[PDB]
């Protein structure tokens, strides 16, 4: 549905921020 | 960021359309007059709305504050429940009008009650069989990512499947509407009218992005029916429980009895 | 108690002119929707004309319309029917109906002499 | 009618001969029934609501 | 010879006038100015009887000020317990258009009537247990509008042709037969002796009778339409009526003329029941808008309102003992106000 | 005492089993008027659908009491056969009661092969929408159709859409095909859409 897609998206989107930021740091 | 901005778009429909709903689900309950077999599926579908607006305000607050609980889990339940169910009441609502229509005649009065066995029935049937289904082949996290397709067509397929047969029940009810304007019993302006009407209660702004992948247009999809498409709940009160003659003539009735 | 005494009638030569009062008594004349119906020899009763209480507000029978003309006098209590160009055929016995409850728009008059909130008649021959 | 018309001289004539008492003393009586029967008016008057059945 | 019998009858019914117009010395209003007002009286609905699928045309309380039956035009009449809210039976009838009941003062028969002319005595303590018609009173040519029991076996019954009839139940046949009304007849009331009653019809007028040796003791002409409802004074020396003129008039059997009038200008639809309380100091009266009214029957003042029907009030009864007073309307719901 | 409020309370059990069966029998049946021992009843079926009419024979001429019981009736039917002017008198009366206010009224029009009881019917042409059936001559469907435009300026002139006239020419399916429009408009009008 709709909310069942922001949430897919919006929780992608902040572990996106955590890895890559992770990454980035010992990298 | 965009996720931000239409998350703070809808916590603001959601909640327009939760002081807006519970106004207008105390008016249909402390008139008497206003007690009608149609009423009861609006309360119920009022109900649905504001359990939505209730789910997504808990559901934010779970996954984000703003680690993998059982809570999380036992939260996703509850909220794929309270937006199926949401969009079940919308199908209903639609199916009950056009069965008003047709089939005028020997109207059976026990749809109401099997209606709400589909209302608030068949979400529990869905949602239990994809929440069973995550613990037995992909559980990751809360499970808000929702990667296994296959698993998401649980509870996507029961959404849209209440969205195109919606559909057709909302042009059933203006091929019959028309026809009671064709007859010789401004055609244009008031068939119009009476358009923009069915279209909040039947959640026919819902049909515009379904059947339609969800990469193609993401950003402006969820825009459209959740940054207004939340205002729902609210735009359904004041055209069905407001500005009707019937509920305002009760206020007005109830004013001068003050 | 409510009296309708009409007044005038009588005999005209054909293509003459009459003029019907009406003195209503009983009640308050402003709020009824006053009528007139006649009664033909030999016939039943049939409608003729009638006025809303606001006073202007007219409507005839097909075979009076041009002819006869209704008019009532709120302050007065009394009921009109200026008659003009007398027909033969229309000779019959004129009552001063009323209709029965005020301030509404609908009308029982014509119920077979059995009508209660209705004149005595003035013949009009012709 | 000629029948009709006739019965309604014998009757007006029947309720002209009745004893009419004048009203000072015909409504002196109706307040003077409702000042020894106010006391029980469970409507006139406030009932307890251990009287009342229909508390 | 209706030359002279119509005008002469003018100047009879004219030297009747001024008889009447003799007897006015000192309106009602005037003898009760002195007397202390009721202020406000605020009723509240103890108990709404529901289960009605058609709109309510009359109910009669019971003499234990318990029961009550309501008609309504489902074609079922049901007897409820004002009390427990309980219904005791649910008699359906033949004909669906029902506009009066009345409630035997033995509590063992029930009557019904309407558009079918015919007035159904139910039996309520049969031997089998349950409810059945014991008699079909099949002499009216009208609907029937009205109907009250004098004893087990003495109904009478107002009909839509201008005639009132005494009945005998045992026999089915009528006893007496009461003419002198020019419209439909459509309310009733038994006197507290019950050896007379008025009686209003279309003609705007109300006709006392006497049942035992059937004539018209006396004629009351005060409204200026149908009078939809009457109800005898408590004392039997007056009654009141309620016309679709939108007032209601106190009228008085000893006085011959009219004593007060119960009438306002915001209201303009016509009383369709009427009412006294137990000390006949109010006047309870129906209305075709849904609110009922509650008259100062002494000083002509509103004391009161029950606008709580939503829809137009068909009937209204006060109980014997005066505590209730259950109202019937077209909402299908029965409200009980105490 | 408990004991005989328990057997009351079971005796108001099985009254309100029976009267929802009797509600889901009532709801079932339509009921309808027709106008022109004390009343007659007629139960039709069309298509399974249940129609009671019910014809008020030994009533007296004089209406205005006895037919404010007919408001929650489906349609009035009107049988129309001076007894034209008389019933569209009485059409006027029926249309502009404010019982009757919310009733729609079926209308039926006798007709057979009207100048000196109505004179603009020497200046009132048919209209080219009219379709006369083949089999009579196009005069009588220029009377055919004044009568039914007659009815339609009281039909017209009020009511804001809570009762609609459905004059039509003489049985027993047209009366039930207007019945579910009847009922149609009613839904709609509920839902304030129109």
């Amino acid at each position: 549905h709709s909310d069942g897609i922001f949430t897919d998206s919006y929780s992608r989107y902040r572990k996106q921020m955590a890895v890559k930021k992770y990454l980035a740091a010992v990298l | 960021y965009y996720y931000l901005s239409v998350k703070a778009l809808y916590t603001v429909g959601y909640s327009t359309s939760l002081v807006t709903l519970t106004t207008a689900m105390v008016i249909l309950c402390r008139f008497r007059k206003l007690h009608c077999t149609r009423n009861f599926i609006h309360m119920n579908l009022f109900v649905s709305f504001m359990l939505r607006a209730i789910s997504v305000f808990i559901k934010d607050w779970i996954l984000y504050a703003e680690i993998s609980t059982v809570e999380c889990k036992a939260v996703m339940v509850f909220f794929h429940y309270c937006v199926v169910s949401n969009y079940f009441w919308l199908f209903i609502e639609g199916l009950y009008l056009f069965t008003l229509l047709v089939e005028t005649f020997f109207p059976e009065r026990r749809y109401f009650y099997w209606y709400t066995i589909i209302g608030w029935g068949t979400p529990t049937v869905c949602v239990t069989v994809w929440a069973t289904l995550r613990l037995y082949f992909d559980d990751t996290g809360c499970w808000d990512m929702n990667d296994s397709t296959a698993l998401w067509w649980v509870i996507k397929g029961p959404v849209v499947g209440s969205i195109m047969v919606n559909f057709v029940l909302f042009i059933g009810i203006i091929v019959i509407l028309v026809q009671k304007l064709q007859s010789p019993d401004s055609i244009y302006l008031r068939l119009a009218r009476s358009t923009l009407l069915l279209i909040p209660l039947f959640g026919i702004h819902y049909t515009v992005f379904a059947f339609s992948p969800e990469n193609v247009s993401k950003r402006e999809r969820l825009v459209f029916e959740l940054g207004l498409g939340s205002f729902q709940g609210f735009v359904v009160a004041v055209l069905y429980c407001f500005l009707n003659g019937e509920v305002q003539a009760e206020i007005k009735r109830k004013w001068r009895s003050w | 108690q409510v009296q309708l005494q009409e007044s005038g009638g009588g005999l005209v030569q054909p293509g003459g002119s009459l003029r019907l009062s009406c003195a209503a008594s009983g009640f308050t004349f402003s709020n009824y929707k006053m009528n007139w119906v006649r009664q033909a020899p030999g016939k039943g009763l049939e409608w003729v004309s009638d006025i809303s209480q606001s006073g202007a507000s007219i409507s005839y029978t097909g075979s009076v319309k041009g002819r006869f003309t209704i008019s009532r006098d709120n302050a007065k209590n009394t009921l009109y029917l200026q008659m003009n160009s007398l027909k033969p055929e229309d000779t019959a016995v004129y009552y001063c109906a009323r209709c029965p409850a005020p301030f509404t728009r609908d009308c029982f008059d014509v119920t077979s002499t059995t009508y209660a909130y209705r004149g005595q008649g003035t013949q009009v021959t012709v | 009618s000629i029948a009709q018309a006739r019965k309604l001289v014998e009757q007006l004539k029947m309720e002209a001969n009745i004893d009419r008492i004048k009203v000072s003393k015909a409504a002196a009586d109706l307040m003077a029934y409702c000042e020894a029967h106010a006391k029980e008016d469970p409507l006139l008057t406030p009932v307890p609501a251990s009287e009342n059945p229909f508390r | 010879e209706l030359d002279q019998l119509r005008q002469e009858a003018e100047q009879l019914k004219n030297q009747i006038r001024d008889a009447r117009k003799a007897c006015a010395d000192a309106t009602l209003s005037q003898i009760t100015n002195n007397i202390d007002p009721v202020g406000r009286i605020q009723m509240r609905t103890r108990r709404t009887l529901r289960g009605h699928l058609a709109k309510i045309y009359a109910m009669h309380w019971g003499t234990d000020s318990r029961l009550l039956v309501s008609a309504s035009q489902d074609g079922k009449l049901i007897i409820w317990d004002s009390y427990t809210t309980n219904k005791v039976h649910a008699i359906p009838l033949r004909s669906s258009w029902v506009m009066t009941c009345a409630y035997a003062p033995s509590g063992n028969y029930v009557a019904c009537g309407g558009l079918d002319n015919i007035c159904s005595i139910y039996n309520l303590k049969t031997r089998e247990g349950n409810v059945r018609v014991s008699r079909e009173l099949a002499g009216h040519t009208g609907y029937l509008s009205c109907c009250r029991f004098l004893d087990d076996n003495q109904i009478v019954t107002s009909s839509g042709d201008t005639t009132c009839a005494l009945w005998d139940i045992e026999t089915g046949q009528q006893t007496t037969t009461f003419t002198g009304h020019t419209g439909d007849v459509m309310s009733l009331s038994l006197a507290p002796d019950t050896r007379l009653f008025v009686s209003g019809a279309c003609d705007a007028s109300a006709k006392l009778w006497d049942v035992r040796e059937g004539m018209c003791r006396q004629t009351f002409t005060g409204h200026e339409s149908d009078i939809n409802a009457i109800c005898f004074f408590p004392n039997g020396n007056a009654f009141a009526t309620g016309s679709d003129d939108a007032t209601c008039r106190l009228f008085d059997l000893r006085a011959d003329q009219e004593l007060m009038t119960y009438s306002h200008d915001n209201i303009i639809c016509g009383i369709t029941s009427v009412s006294f309380s137990k000390s006949g100091r109010l006047l309870l009266a129906g209305y075709d808008d849904f609110n009922c009214n509650v008259w100062d029957a002494l000083k002509a003042d509103r004391a009161g309102v029950l606008a709580g029907h939503d829809n137009r009030v068909s009937c209204l009864g006060v109980t014997d003992d005066g505590m209730a007073v259950a109202t019937g309307s077209w909402d299908s719901f029965l409200k009980i106000w105490n | 005492q408990r004991n005989e409020e328990k057997a009351q309370r079971e005796a108001n059990k099985k009254i309100e089993k029976q009267l929802q069966k009797d509600k889901q029998v009532y709801r079932a049946t339509h009921r309808l008027l027709l106008l022109g021992s004390g009343i007659f009843e007629t139960k039709f079926q069309v298509d399974k659908v249940n129609f009671h009419m019910f014809d008020v024979g030994g009533q007296r001429d004089e209406r205005r009491k006895w037919i404010q019981c007919f408001n929650d009736v489906t349609a009035i039917i009107f049988v129309v056969a001076n007894r034209l002017q008389e019933a569209l008198k009485l059409f006027d009366s029926i249309w502009n009661n404010k019982w009757l206010r919310d009733t729609s009224v079926i209308l039926f029009l006798n007709k057979q092969d009207i100048e000196d009881y109505f004179p603009e019917f020497a200046r009132y042409t048919t209209p080219e929408d009219a379709t006369p059936e083949p089999g009579e001559d196009p005069r009588v469907t220029r009377a055919k159709y004044f009568i039914r435009d007659e009815f339609l300026r009281i039909s017209t002139a009020s009511g804001d859409g809570r009762h609609y006239c459905y004059p039509h020419f003489t049985n027993i399916r047209r009366v039930f095909n207007d019945c579910r429009d009847i009922i149609q408009r009613m839904h709609l009008r509920q839902y304030e859409l129109l």
